[PDB]
């Protein structure tokens, strides 16, 4: 028996463009789907179906199989509707690909139509593969819904008999968060690995990193100029902040080079806004009701800075990110990387999406990001151009 | 010919109903006819006369027949768009030979949708009842005829393709490109076996006797098995010219471009300046002849290629042309093109060189991709250090797949350099603009720790021009080595980003200043703060 499932009042199926693959990720889908085909997963389709979903493949480096993944973001958007702050906590959480469970469950016919996507063909030599969905789709977000209540029984067991663990899910994906040491967690794992069978991340670690402000034996105008920008800008968010002292070792048409001394009100001055700034603002609350925000700056040099915030100048987390272990001069490799962390994180923390705001072009994000996905979800997203001042600030 | 072929279940847009359209006269000669024709069709089984239930209809007519089912198709749902994309010939991979089958009455041979059919219902014109018949095949001119008849073929090929990998076919409305590897009469032979195996559906297509002849013309070019030409293009000679000859002369011009090196079109643009109607004649310049002369000759050399072979890698190399323009081909063996084509500058708001290669190279891969599901190695006319310098300094995530330079000038280089720190011994401006914006006057001045200073009133200008001007100005009256303190951030970020090219006339004059100085340094401070010079032309400069 399958469950009814509708479009919100007044929508239609999307009818998205299919994007053009590589050869490599064309082959690999053609397999995936015969495969599919013949399981009876999914069905090719007849030319009065209309509608269509991007699809492509990727592999979370966790393989070397390819793993096909279809962008529903539109189609979740239009589909009917219907979290713990533990792990948000917890000293380790696992992830885990439960994306699988689905194909056991059938979709409602009526409903299947809209699923429809399509494997293209190399210059247009032939016409695309399509095909429609015939069992629960992975990334559609109806599916872990209506996959709900199975799920939760086949967890209960390791639930009542762990509750010194939290465990989340969101879509294909289920987060388990436990404070045993890494030796107890990682085998407890491995545990709930085979029982699911039979049918590494640090939370607190993330807190809104300091504002600090640069200490010279010597200032020159140019620096003194600088800083007072800075601590300008910075008095948005901490009213408390105060320049003036600052400001007067400045009156004068004066050459950029030119050493000044700091009175010891200017020192006293400064000495007090580093004081300020020792921790983050108060009244920041996360707002459940509003859209979470993830905004980004390429620093340069691979370090790359972010900030997760509903509202201006009130952030919830801010971070930055560095590359560590293997040679990785390819912006956005880092990107996505950067922005797949930082979702993963909001989901953590909040388990919801945060809207990226991208230091990129839309042609060149869009010729390759696909590229270095690893994640049965995607975000939404909009491109950008990074105002220097917010850069030279996180930097 | 009726294919005995499943039908697409059809139906029409969410809570629609039939067309009801009613038709009154027509000629004795036009009834005739159509009732000739009819009975044709009637007999062939493509229609058949229905009566007591169907109150749908439709306006037939008669030309020197024709049904027109405007309203039906906008009442019938869509379908699956048949894709506008086209393969093209430097994506093709050799054949031995390759013949068209033409199908033709394809569509017309077409069951169609048995329960849909009703809806399909004309009538006959001054008695009392006249003729009325259905469609029973899928009707010239429907809407998701085109549609249904691919798929259809779809079909009816994919068994034979199972059994005949070797062979490649090509679906084109109403043709089939099929080639293959197979030796001259191995081919003959399975075109045949196609033919009675597409016959076999009532699919009619014509034998070898009757199918066109290679090489086959293709989006414009000549293509044989082996290789491929550019069809030779010609230019109308003429005494006497209308604007719109001269416009369709640039379009086959502008279409050369891609494939013919060196073609211009500068002064035959010219002519068009002005023009009130495209009837008008314009007096050929001189200087319109010698350029129009000069491509005449261009075109006459014949230029070929070949197609791609899946065993090579692909290269691409790319040439500045002007500023912003860019020349590239590629190839899988020096000087054996696959592929060229040329991209005009994109003239936009302030951009560079860097990051317009940055397009270009990215443009190509992504038309790489669509055609050989693969991207080229690139060979660029940058220097490597270029690019490092560049790209691990700009605020916006860039990059470049793999690539080589590749020495061949004109380069692509960076026109200036801001300075990191600000220079000891060098004159510092702190320059402020400003104006209001409820009257568009303005004020853009500076002053320096050396004394000097000057100030100007401006008209319709704005803010953001203001802020320009004054570093304008700096940039002027200052010498080889600047410093220069603005509050303005739109400047900052503009030449923070060090723009080469833009389409405002000041910013060109700063940039240009730009590249004339020795050292400049640029830096930003808070407006209308105490904060140092800033408050001194704050005063000057104000309303
Ligand atoms: C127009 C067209 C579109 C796609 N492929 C082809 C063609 N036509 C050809 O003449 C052709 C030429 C060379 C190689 N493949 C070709 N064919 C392939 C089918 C044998």
């Amino acid at each position: 028996e399958t469950v009814p499932v509708k479009l919100k009042p007044g929508m239609d199926g999307p009818k998205v463009k299919q994007w053009p693959l590589t050869e490599e990720k064309i082959k690999a889908l053609v397999e995936i789907c015969t495969e599919l085909e013949k399981e009876g997963k999914i069905s090719k389709i007849g030319p009065e179906n209309p509608y269509n979903t991007p699809v492509f493949a990727i592999k979370k480096k966790n393989s070397t199989r390819w793993r096909k993944l279809v962008d529903f973001r539109e189609l979740n958007k239009r589909t009917q509707d219907f979290h713990p702050a533990g792990l948000k906590k917890k000293k380790s959480v696992t992830v885990l690909d439960v994306g699988d469970a689905y194909f056991s469950v059938p979709l409602d016919e009526d409903f299947r139509k809209y699923t429809a996507f399509t494997i293209p063909s190399i210059n247009n030599e032939t016409p695309g593969i399509r095909y429609q969905y015939n069992v629960l789709p992975q990334g559609w977000k109806g599916s872990p819904a209506i996959f709900q209540s199975s799920m939760t029984k086949i967890l209960e067991p390791f639930r009542k008999q762990n509750p010194d663990i939290v465990i989340y899910q969101y879509v294909d994906d289920l987060y388990v968060g436990s404070d045993l040491e890494i030796g107890q967690h990682r085998t407890k794992i491995e545990e709930l690995r085979q029982h699911l069978l039979r049918w590494e991340l640090h939370p607190d670690k993330w807190t809104v990193q300091p504002i600090v402000l640069p200490e010279k034996d010597s200032w020159t105008v140019n620096d003194i100029q600088k800083l007072v920008g800075k601590l300008n800008w910075a008095s948005q968010i901490y009213p408390g902040i105060k320049v003036r002292q600052l400001c007067k070792l400045l009156r004068g048409t004066k050459a950029l080079t030119e050493v000044i001394p700091l009175t010891e009100e200017a020192e006293l001055e400064l000495a007090e806004n580093r004081e300020i700034l020792k921790e983050p603002v108060h009244g920041v609350y996360y707002d459940p009701s509003k859209d979470l925000i993830a905004e980004i700056q390429k620093q340069g040099q691979g370090q790359w800075t972010y900030q997760i915030y509903q509202e201006p100048f009130k952030n919830l987390k801010t971070g930055k990110y560095a590359r560590m272990r293997g040679a990785h001069t390819n912006d956005v490799k880092q990107l996505t990387e950067a922005v797949q962390k930082i979702t993963t994180e909001s989901i953590v923390i909040w388990g919801k999406t945060p809207k990226f705001k991208l230091p990129i072009q839309k042609e060149t994000w869009e010729t390759w990001w696909t590229e270095y996905w690893q994640a049965t979800w995607i975000p939404e997203w909009e491109f950008v151009n990074t105002p220097p001042l917010v850069k030279l600030w996180y930097q | 010919p009726i294919s005995p072929i499943e039908t697409v279940p059809v139906k029409l847009k969410p809570g629609m109903d039939g067309p009801k359209v009613k038709q009154w006269p027509l000629t004795e000669e036009k009834i005739k006819a159509l009732v000739e024709i009819c009975t044709e069709l009637e007999k062939e089984g493509k229609i058949s006369k229905i009566g007591p239930e169907n109150p749908y209809n439709t306006p037939v007519f008669a030309i020197k027949k024709l049904v027109d089912f405007r309203e039906l198709n906008k009442r019938t749902q869509d379908f699956w768009e048949v894709q506008l994309g086209i393969p093209h010939p430097a994506g093709l991979k050799k054949k031995k030979s390759v013949t068209v089958l033409d199908v033709g009455d394809a569509y017309f041979s077409v069951p169609l949708d048995e329960d849909f059919r009703k809806y399909t219902a004309f009538t006959i014109p001054n008695e009392t009842p006249g003729i009325r018949y259905q469609y029973n095949v899928l009707p010239q001119g429907w809407k998701g005829s085109p549609a249904i008849f691919q798929s259809s073929m779809t079909k009816i090929l994919e068994p034979f393709r199972k059994q005949n990998p070797d062979i490649v076919i090509y679906q084109y409305v109403d043709d089939l490109y099929v080639g293959s590897d197979l030796e001259i009469g191995q081919h003959r032979t399975k075109i045949e076996e196609l033919r009675q195996h597409l016959l076999r559906w009532g699919l009619y297509t014509p034998d070898k006797k009757h199918q066109k002849e290679p090489p086959f013309l293709w989006m414009g070019y000549e293509l044989h098995p082996d290789k491929w030409t550019v069809q030779p293009i010609v230019l109308p000679e003429k005494d006497s010219w209308t604007v719109n000859d001269i416009q369709k002369l640039v379009g086959k011009l502008n279409w050369a471009s891609q494939i013919y090196p060196g073609i211009k079109v500068r002064q035959l643009c010219k002519l068009l300046r002005g023009t009130k109607a495209l009837t008008e004649v314009i007096p050929l310049t001189e200087e319109a002849e010698l350029e129009l002369a000069e491509n005449r000759e261009i075109l006459k050399e014949p230029v070929h290629g070949v197609y791609y072979d899946p065993s090579k890698d692909l290269i691409a190399e790319i040439q500045k042309q002007g500023q912003g323009q860019w020349t590239y081909q590629i190839y899988q063996e020096p000087f054996k093109n696959l592929k060229t084509g040329k991209y005009a500058r994109m003239r936009g708001a302030h951009t560079n060189d860097v990051k317009q290669l940055t397009e270009a190279v990215q443009k190509i891969t992504t038309e790489s991709i669509v055609i050989w599901g693969k991207t080229p190695k690139f060979k660029l006319p940058i220097q490597k250090e270029t690019w490092e310098t560049w790209w691990t300094e700009y605020w916006q995530a860039t990059w470049i797949p793999e690539w080589e330079f590749v020495n061949t000038p004109p380069l692509v280089k960076l026109w200036y350099q801001l300075e990191k720190e600000p220079i000891v011994g060098a004159e510092t401006f702190y320059v402020d603009g400003a104006a209001n914006r409820e009257t568009k006057l303005g004020k853009a001045g500076y002053v320096t720790n050396r004394g000097r200073q000057k100030v100007v009133t401006l008209t319709d200008t704005t803010n953001q021009k203001t802020e320009l001007q004054a570093i304008y100005l700096a940039l002027q009256d200052s010498g080889l080595e600047v410093n220069i303190v603005t509050d303005s951030q739109y400047a900052l970020g503009i030449i923070q980003a060090q723009p080469d090219q833009s389409e405002s006339e000041l910013v060109n004059q700063i940039i240009e200043q730009l590249i004339k100085k020795e050292k400049v340094y640029l830096a930003w401070v808070p407006a209308h703060k105490g904060i140092g010079g800033n408050e001194q032309v704050d005063k000057l400069v104000s309303a």
